């Protein structure tokens, strides 16, 4: 369970980055 | 909205919405298909259920050795 | 391994309950 | 490309959280005795 | 056997009765359905 | 509940059939009464010393 | 307990088989059918004042 | 105006009963559903099947007449009356349990006609169906308890047999055998019988202490006119009383009645689910916290293992008799029994 | 705004969108066989196919890779217990990742899917709105499931260009995976005949093909379009649902009897084989067997194989379980390490004793025995005062015939008593309680557990098939009823016909 | 208002009561007879007071075969002959 | 101007009739004696 | 090869077959002697 | 035709129901049924 | 008291889980008006 | 740590029944 939750963790860091590329608020010039 | 290559392929398979064969076309012969489905059926299951008992269909494990 | 058994749980709501929050936040200023 | 003109908003009214939350409350409370066993 | 004539001897008078008394108006009825 | 507070009981149809020779033919009632001296012989397993629970 | 109560109560008067715990099924069940009737029959003639995207 | 319209015509007429095409499915199956049990209420033995005596002729009353299960030697069979157990014969048929189900499934199909009936009554009607689905609570009970959990058991036989106090009987046995009242999808049942009944009474003694006064006369149901507009009872003093009395109240008369459909229909539904486990043997019998303590703690005692001690009472008193073919025979010192009783 | 209830009906007229939707859809099962198949083969003791096989410890997906031909790992072990192999790379590590990688391909062509939603392909050329031609969808798709399941059939089951499938002896003894042939006669349509799921798939196949291609260049009528509203997506989800209820309702009662596709190495074996003491027969048939070719009671018992004694004892029955008893049948009873050989019980008068044996519905049960006649000899009596059968006036002794404990004799009335408690479980087996710390409690298997899950979702499906067929056939009212319905409508005797406003008198 | 006649005509009329003044007691003679006869437990199977157990039988002739089950109850009541 | 037979007429008498019938075969039980 | 139970289950099907036809062909006459006005 | 009285009709065929139900409550002492 | 201990986790998502989700609409809906 | 849990879901509840009825929606006439 202890090797479950590390690996779920770090999945759901790569997923994070996923959106946080793909998915940004985009920036914009005013 | 979007022009693909493969859309363009595709695109006389999604052509055709709505049409329609007039008044009850095949629905007589869907109709035979059904119950000659139903009856198939029937048979499975009384097979199954042993109601239906046939020669040289013995309905056991022992149907594997 | 002989692991502390209140490890998971302590794990699963220090995720979950800041996450929460933020997720929160996040959508109810999305909708304004 | 346009913007989906699907999208539409979610509502959640405040009785409906109560409501909502009375059964899960009250489904833990059952549930929670078989799950310790 | 013999019981069930015994048994279905009410029934048929029964059903015999009601015919009689119930011919001249039900003959009306089917008269109507053109 | 209240009337059988006093203890009017329930229909009580245990061997009301009976053969030509006087067998008990069973019926459910008798199987319900099989059942219901099961939960009385168990019940309070400590605390009766004579033979009927008259209370 | 309250099991435990309602198991030593057949035991000891055939509850069952007594004609006034019938009528509190029937009290009971009746009680559930007609809520779930009126229910249904108040819910399936609601008078249309919404569209489909909004509760009725 | 080809057949099929002249008689999708006449079905559907405006007549004291309606007929519909559901009535096709409907009335035959409803019909002999009822006319096997009342036949065989009034006629036919569970002697073969059983060991009971079980219609008027026999000397049963209305309380223990039953249309008993077939023998558990039957197994599952469909037991049709042209088929390899009654090969034909009616008399043999009946001896065997035969009845038992041709009432059962005749009755599912009339179900079926009769749910399919409310969805064709409703579109004709113009109104929408939601009494029909209600009716599905009902139907997942009865092919939960009269269908599955036999089939999922070793025979027809260990369903419920159609009269009262077999009925009766066969509460008892899930109480004994899975300790069933402990099962919460039960007690969600429970909850929801009980308190559609709640529902039921609460809101019909609302509505008539909530009434306005439409008529001079002390009889409040002359007052009221089926085609007004106007609604009949006050929701405004309604909701203040109740809000005052017990804190929150209704407000949105639709939801109340939503909600009054709501609840009995997930109640029954939540129940038919635990029979459904109970098919299978899977029980929710025991805590095994409890036990591991009990055995190792003989001070250690609760309503939990009291009920234990009743439930290995009933399976031992009354199995040799209920389950006759498995020829229990348990002489007297083997019986559970507490002191002196 | 939409209740929480309704948030995915966004998707009714949006093609693209449903199609991302389904394609997530995927991605998750497709990960979760993955993820399932892993966490198996981290928890999975292979090294005993005989006592502990794979449905002992609670293995789910692991039986269904089995079932078509997977049956070894990289680490070089196979389910059948065979050492030194290599499966290529189709072991069920190999299996677990290609669901994986296929799952991480669909997460993204959903993304693709929902960003450009607004395909040409999903406008009708006609009128510029969104429109699927349901009939036509379904020849096309009804085509590639009768390829599929003619391939399916025609290859990987006869083993023409596949592994074919798991077959067994009728004891569930010899289980390997091999090709099978057709049954193309009457009894290919019994369930426990093999070569019958193989005719089936071939013949039923090219029906589908055949369907497909008249479904395809065949318009639906006038009168049914409209009966089903075959422009309506919902009623495809309705009679859809329909579908899958039916085919839940067939695998949770082949699962529960046994059939062809449920064989008992995968799934352990049914309640039914209990009932009918269906391996105690074969069993004893052999002894006897033994012995009239002259063999003594040590040797006639001592060659009956573990294997098959295991299946003749009560805590494999999957009715002997509870609901909230998790977890493997291990956990219970523990992990098997060895039978103990058959208890023979005499009284003092040296009559074999027979212990009857407990049903399935009875949690506890008493201790009973009994001669060849049916008659009650000896007992464990509960109320000691007034007993006459007990083991200790009888003289009940115990004595051993094959096993671990072949050749002895027990006396003492307490170890007696012992075994004879266990007797009532049937074949009587040597524990490994400590190792998972084992509470003791009978737990249900495999063949339990999937029986329940797919006869609860059946039954609540069917409520979907009502509710969204509703839905279909009374969309027009979904929102509420007519506010100008007049009383006349509604009112009897108005229309000679219900409903039909031209029927006025 | 569905056009068929009123119930509570047809029970208050002279034609009704001279029907059903016949119909009512030769169904209720009809029925008596079925029974007092005996037919209805031959029609049936069903036992009599004196044949559900041989004389100095105390088992419940219980049927315990799917196939031969017919045959079982017909062997049973040979028992009674 | 009534019809005589309809269809509730069927249905009426497709349970009166026997329900009459039932009664006279159970009356006719009670003096019924082992 | 044609056992007693298939047989049966041909008297079976029969019989469903004559009793849904002989009620349709009830049904089919009925709705044609007395219609609708229209 | 309208002949008869509603109300005779409704005191008689009620005298009818009590009849056979006291026949049947009778027939729960006597003969079949009844213990003895 | 011998007790399952994932029966804590188990309890503590079988509420933590839903009732987040509902008070995550309860509050971007009063932020709408 | 059973007890604590089954206590901690009652106490909820006893605070969920404060909310419903002095923070209610209060209804409004027409
Ligand atoms: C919802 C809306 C409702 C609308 C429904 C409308 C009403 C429709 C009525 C349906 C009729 C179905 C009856 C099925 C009878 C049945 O099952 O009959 C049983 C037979 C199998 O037969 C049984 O088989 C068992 C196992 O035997 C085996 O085991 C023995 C010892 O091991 C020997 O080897 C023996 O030879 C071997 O056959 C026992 O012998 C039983 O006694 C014998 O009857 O199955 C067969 O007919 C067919 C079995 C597979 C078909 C799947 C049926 C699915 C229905 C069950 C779903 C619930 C699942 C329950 C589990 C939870
Ligand atoms: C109309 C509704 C209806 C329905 C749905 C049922 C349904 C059923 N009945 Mg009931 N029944 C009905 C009406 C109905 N009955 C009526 C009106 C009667 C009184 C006559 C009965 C009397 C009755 C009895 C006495 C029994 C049943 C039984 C059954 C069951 C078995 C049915 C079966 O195997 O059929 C199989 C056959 C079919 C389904 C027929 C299909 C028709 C095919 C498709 C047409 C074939 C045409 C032909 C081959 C072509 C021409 C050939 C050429 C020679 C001319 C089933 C639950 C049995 C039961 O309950 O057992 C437990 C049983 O014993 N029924
Ligand atoms: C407070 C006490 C209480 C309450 C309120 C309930 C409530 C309930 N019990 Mg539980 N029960 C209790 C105590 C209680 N129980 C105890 C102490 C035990 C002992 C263990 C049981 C044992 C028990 C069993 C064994 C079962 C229940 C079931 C049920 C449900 C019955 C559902 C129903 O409507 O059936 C009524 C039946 C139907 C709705 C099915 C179809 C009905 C059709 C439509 C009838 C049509 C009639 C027809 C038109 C002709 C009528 C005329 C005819 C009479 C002549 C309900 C949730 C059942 C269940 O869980 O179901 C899945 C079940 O099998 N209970
Ligand atoms: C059909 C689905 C299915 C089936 C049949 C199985 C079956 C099995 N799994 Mg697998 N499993 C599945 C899905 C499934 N699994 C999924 C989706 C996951 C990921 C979550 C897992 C994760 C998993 C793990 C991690 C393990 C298993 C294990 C096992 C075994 C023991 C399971 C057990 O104790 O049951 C326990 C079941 C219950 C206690 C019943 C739960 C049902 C709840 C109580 C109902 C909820 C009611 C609801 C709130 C009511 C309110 C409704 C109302 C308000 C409207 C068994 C072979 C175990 C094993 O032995 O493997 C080695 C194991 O350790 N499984
Ligand atoms: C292929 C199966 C299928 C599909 C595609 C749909 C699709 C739909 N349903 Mg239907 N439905 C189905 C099966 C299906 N249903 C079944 C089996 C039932 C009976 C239980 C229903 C009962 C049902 C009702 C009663 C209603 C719908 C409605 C809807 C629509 C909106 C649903 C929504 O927004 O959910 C929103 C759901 C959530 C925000 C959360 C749901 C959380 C649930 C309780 C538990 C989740 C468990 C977990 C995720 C694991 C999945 C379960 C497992 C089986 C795989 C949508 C068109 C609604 C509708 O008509 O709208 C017009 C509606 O009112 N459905
Ligand atoms: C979203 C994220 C949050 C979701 C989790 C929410 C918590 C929900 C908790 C529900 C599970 C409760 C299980 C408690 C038992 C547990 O903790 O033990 C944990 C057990 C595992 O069992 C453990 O196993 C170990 C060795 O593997 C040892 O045996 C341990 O002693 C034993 O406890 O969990 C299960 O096996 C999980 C899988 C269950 C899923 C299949 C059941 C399908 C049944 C059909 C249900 C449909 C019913 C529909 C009705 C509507
Ligand atoms: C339009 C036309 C109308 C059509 C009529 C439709 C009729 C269908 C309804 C059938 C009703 C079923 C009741 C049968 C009772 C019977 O005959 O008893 C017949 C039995 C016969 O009595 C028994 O006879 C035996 C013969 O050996 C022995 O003598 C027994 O001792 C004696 O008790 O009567 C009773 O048991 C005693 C009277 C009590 C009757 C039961 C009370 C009624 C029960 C409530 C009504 C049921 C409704 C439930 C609603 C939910
Ligand atoms: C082994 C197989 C056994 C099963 C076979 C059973 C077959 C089932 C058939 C059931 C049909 C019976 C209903 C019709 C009876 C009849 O007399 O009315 C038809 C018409 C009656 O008269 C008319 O009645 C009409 C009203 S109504 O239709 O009856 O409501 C009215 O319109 C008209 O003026 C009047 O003359
Ligand atoms: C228990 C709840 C009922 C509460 C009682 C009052 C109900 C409300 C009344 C409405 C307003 C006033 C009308 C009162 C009028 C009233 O309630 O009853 C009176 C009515 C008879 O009325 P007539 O047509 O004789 O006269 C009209 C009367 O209203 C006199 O003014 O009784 C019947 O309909 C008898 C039919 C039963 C015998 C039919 C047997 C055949 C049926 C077969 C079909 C089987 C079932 C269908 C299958 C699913
Ligand atoms: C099964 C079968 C069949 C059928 C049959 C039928 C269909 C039947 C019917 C029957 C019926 C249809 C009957 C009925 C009867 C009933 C009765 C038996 C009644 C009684 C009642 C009473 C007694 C009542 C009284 C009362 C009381 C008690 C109280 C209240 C009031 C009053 C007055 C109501 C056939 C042929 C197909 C064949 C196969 C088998
Ligand atoms: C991205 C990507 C990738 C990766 C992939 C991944 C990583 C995957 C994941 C996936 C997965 C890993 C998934 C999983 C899934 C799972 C799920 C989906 C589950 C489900 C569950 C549930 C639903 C359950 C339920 C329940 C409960 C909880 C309790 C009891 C009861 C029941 C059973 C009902 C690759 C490299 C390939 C490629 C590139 C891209
Ligand atoms: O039912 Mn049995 O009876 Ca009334 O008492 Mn005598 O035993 Mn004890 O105390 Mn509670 O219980
Ligand atoms: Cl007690
Ligand atoms: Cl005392
Ligand atoms: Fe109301």
């Amino acid at each position: 369970m202890e090797t479950i939750t590390y690996v779920f963790i770090f999945a759901c860091i790569i997923a994070l980055f996923f959106f946080a590329i793909f998915f940004r608020e985009p920036p914009r010039i005013t | 909205a979007r022009r693909t290559w493969l859309g363009d392929i595709l695109r006389p398979l999604n052509s055709e919405y709505g049409k329609v064969a007039p008044g009850w076309g095949t629905t007589p012969l869907m109709a035979v298909f059904m119950g000659l489905f139903l009856v198939f059926l029937l048979i499975i299951l009384e097979i199954y259920n042993s109601t239906l008992i046939l020669d040289g269909v013995n309905v056991s494990w022992k149907a594997l050795g | 391994m002989e692991v502390n058994q209140l490890g998971l749980i302590a794990t699963a709501l220090f995720v979950l309950v800041p996450s929460v929050f933020l997720i929160i936040l996040y959508v109810q200023t999305e909708s304004q | 490309m346009e913007p989906n003109p699907n999208r539409q908003p979610v509502e959640l009214n405040r009785t409906s959280l109560y409501l909502g939350l009375l059964l899960i409350l009250v489904l833990a409370l059952l549930f929670s005795s078989y799950f310790f066993n | 056997d013999w019981r069930v004539l015994v048994v279905l001897l009410p029934v048929l008078l029964a059903a015999g009765w009601a015919v009689r008394n119930i011919l001249p108006y039900a003959v009306k009825q089917v008269q109507k359905l053109l | 509940i209240s009337t059988m507070a006093f203890n009017l009981n329930g229909f009580n149809f245990n061997h009301s059939v009976i053969d030509a020779k006087g067998n008990v033919i069973n019926t459910w009632a008798d199987i319900i009464n099989r059942a219901n001296l099961g939960m009385e012989v168990m019940h309070e397993r400590n605390a009766h010393n004579f033979p009927l629970d008259l209370a | 307990g309250t099991f435990n109560f309602m198991i030593v109560f057949q035991a000891e008067h055939n509850i069952l088989m007594h004609p006034f715990h019938q009528l509190g099924v029937a009290g009971v069940f009746g009680g559930a059918l007609f809520c779930a009737m009126h229910g249904s029959l108040v819910t399936s003639s609601l008078i249309r004042e919404t569209t489909e995207t909004e509760s009725a | 105006r080809g057949w099929f319209d002249i008689l999708d015509d006449w079905l559907k007429r405006d007549r004291f009963v309606f007929v519909g095409w559901s009535g096709i499915l409907l009335f035959p199956c409803a019909y002999l559903a009822l006319g096997g049990w009342l036949t065989g209420t009034t006629f036919v033995t569970s002697w073969y099947t059983h060991g009971l005596a079980s219609s008027y002729l026999e000397g049963c009353n209305f309380l223990t007449v039953a249309v008993s299960t077939p023998a558990n030697s039957m197994g599952h069979s469909l037991l049709l009356l042209w088929g390899p157990e009654a090969q034909g014969d009616f008399t043999r048929w009946c001896q065997l349990g035969g009845l038992w189900t041709f009432i059962a499934l005749h009755g599912a199909f009339g179900l079926i006609g009769f749910m399919l009936r409310q969805f064709e009554i409703a579109r004709l009607v113009g109104v929408r169906p939601y009494n029909a689905i209600a009716f599905s609570a009902p139907i997942a009970v009865f092919v939960s308890v009269f269908l599955i959990y036999p089939l999922g058991q070793s025979s027809w036989f260990f369903a419920p047999s159609f009269g009262v106090a077999a009925i009766f009987r066969f509460l008892l046995f899930f109480q004994g055998f899975h300790n069933w009242t402990l099962n919460p999808f039960h007690m969600m049942g429970v909850a929801g019988v009980l308190g559609g009944a709640l529902l039921c009474a609460i809101h019909g003694a609302t509505v008539e202490n909530t009434l306005f006064q439409d008529g001079e006369g002390a009889s409040t149901f002359r007052a009221f006119n089926p085609t007004q507009a106007e609604e009949t009872y006050s929701m405004v003093t309604a909701n203040r009383f109740w809000s005052q009395i017990f804190g929150i109240a209704f407000s949105n008369k639709r939801w109340l009645h939503f909600f009054m459909l709501f609840v009995p229909v997930t109640g029954l539904w939540m129940s038919a689910i635990g029979v459904v486990g109970l098919a299978l043997n899977l029980r929710s019998y025991d805590f095994i916290s409890q036990e591991i303590r009990a055995a190792e703690d003989p001070e250690f005692e609760t309503f939990y293992t009291k009920n234990l001690l009743l439930n290995e009472g009933i399976r031992a008193w009354m199995a040799p008799q209920d389950q006759p073919h498995e020829n229990f025979v348990f002489p007297e010192e083997v019986l559970p029994r507490g002191n002196a009783l | 705004g939409l209740p929480w209830y309704r948030v995915h009906t966004v998707l009714i007229n949006d093609p693209g969108r449903l199609i991302a939707a389904h394609l997530m859809h995927t991605a998750l099962v497709a990960g979760w066989a993955g993820s399932m198949a892993l966490y198996e083969l981290a928890t999975f003791d292979p090294s005993d196919p005989v006592l502990n096989p794979m449905w002992r410890q609670g293995m789910f997906v692991l039986p269904f890779m089995a079932r078509l031909g997977v049956t070894g790992s990289w680490s070089g072990w196979s389910i059948t217990g065979e050492t030194g192999i290599d499966p290529g790379f189709w072991s069920f590590e190999g299996v677990a990742l290609a669901h994986i990688v296929l799952s991480g391909l669909l997460f993204l062509a959903a993304c693709w899917h929902w960003v450009y939603w607004d395909l040409e392909l999903f406008r009708d050329p006609r009128t510029g709105e969104p429109a699927l031609d349901l009939p036509k969808m379904f020849g096309i798709h009804l085509f590639l499931a009768g390829l599929l399941c003619f391939g399916f059939g025609a290859f990987h089951l006869t083993g023409l260009f596949g592994p074919g499938m798991w077959v067994s002896d009728p004891y569930g003894l010899t289980g390997s995976v091999q090709p099978v042939a057709p049954e193309w006669g009457p009894d290919g349509f019994n369930p426990y005949n093999p070569g019958g799921v193989v005719a089936h798939h071939i013949a039923a196949g090219i029906v589908g093909i055949i369907a497909g291609l008249f479904h395809i260049l065949v318009r639906p009528p006038q009168r049914l379009y409209k009966a089903l509203r075959m422009g309506n997506i919902e009623t495809v989800l309705s009679s859809s649902i329909a579908a899958v209820f039916f085919a839940a309702f067939v695998v949770a009662g082949t699962m529960w009897y046994g059939s062809a596709t449920t064989p008992i190495e995968l799934f352990g074996p049914t309640r039914y084989q209990w009932d009918s003491s269906y391996f105690q027969q074969e069993i004893n048939r052999r002894v006897q067997a033994s012995l009239a070719s002259g063999a003594t009671l040590e040797e006639a018992w001592s060659a009956i194989p573990e294997k098959l004694a295991f299946y003749d004892y009560i805590g494999n029955n999957p009715a002997k379980g509870g609901l909230f008893r998790t977890g493997p049948m291990n956990k219970g009873d523990g992990i098997a390490q060895a039978w103990k050989g058959h208890a023979v019980f005499r009284n003092k008068e040296g009559e074999e004793l027979f212990v009857r044996r407990m049903p399935a519905f009875f949690e506890s049960f008493p201790v009973i025995l009994t001669d060849k006649n049916g008659v009650v000899k000896a007992d464990i009596p509960f109320r000691r005062a007034e007993s006459k059968y007990s083991f200790e006036q009888q003289g009940v002794t115990v004595s051993f015939y094959g096993g671990e404990l072949n050749g002895q004799t027990f006396t003492d009335p307490p170890t007696v008593k012992s075994y004879a408690r266990k007797a009532i479980f049937g074949e009587i087996f040597e524990f490994d309680t400590e190792t998972l710390n084992s509470d003791g409690i009978f737990r249900t298997s495999p063949r339990g557990w999937f029986t329940f899950a797919h006869a609860v979702f059946a039954l609540l499906f069917f409520f979907g098939h009502i509710w969204h067929g509703a839905r279909t056939l009374f969309r027009d009212v979904f929102s509420g009823i007519d506010p100008e319905l007049s009383p006349e409508q509604v009112e009897w005797g108005f229309y000679q016909k219900v409903g039909d406003v031209t029927t006025r008198r | 208002t569905t056009g068929e006649r009123p119930f509570s005509d047809i029970i208050t009329s002279v034609r009704y009561w001279v029907i059903h003044s016949i119909t009512i007691p030769a169904l209720f003679i009809a029925g008596w007879l079925f029974v007092s006869t005996g037919l209805a437990y031959d029609v049936f199977g069903t036992p009599r007071p004196d044949s559900y157990y041989a004389q100095e039988q105390r088992s419940i002739p219980l049927v315990t075969d799917r196939f031969e089950a017919k045959q079982q109850v017909e062997t049973f009541l040979e028992q009674l002959k | 101007s009534y019809p005589i037979f309809t269809v509730r007429w069927v249905a009426v008498h497709t349970l009166a009739v026997p329900t009459i019938f039932f009664l006279g075969a159970i009356a006719a039980m009670q003096f019924i004696q082992r | 090869t044609i056992t007693p139970s298939l047989k049966g289950f041909f008297i079976g099907l029969l019989s469903g077959a004559v009793v849904l036809g002989l009620t349709f062909a009830v049904l089919i006459a009925i709705s044609q002697i007395d219609k609708v006005q229209r | 035709g309208g002949r008869i009285p509603l109300w005779i009709v409704a005191t008689v065929a009620g005298m009818g129901v009590i009849v056979i139900v006291g026949l049947f409550f009778y027939g729960a002492y006597a003969g079949l049924g009844s213990s003895l």
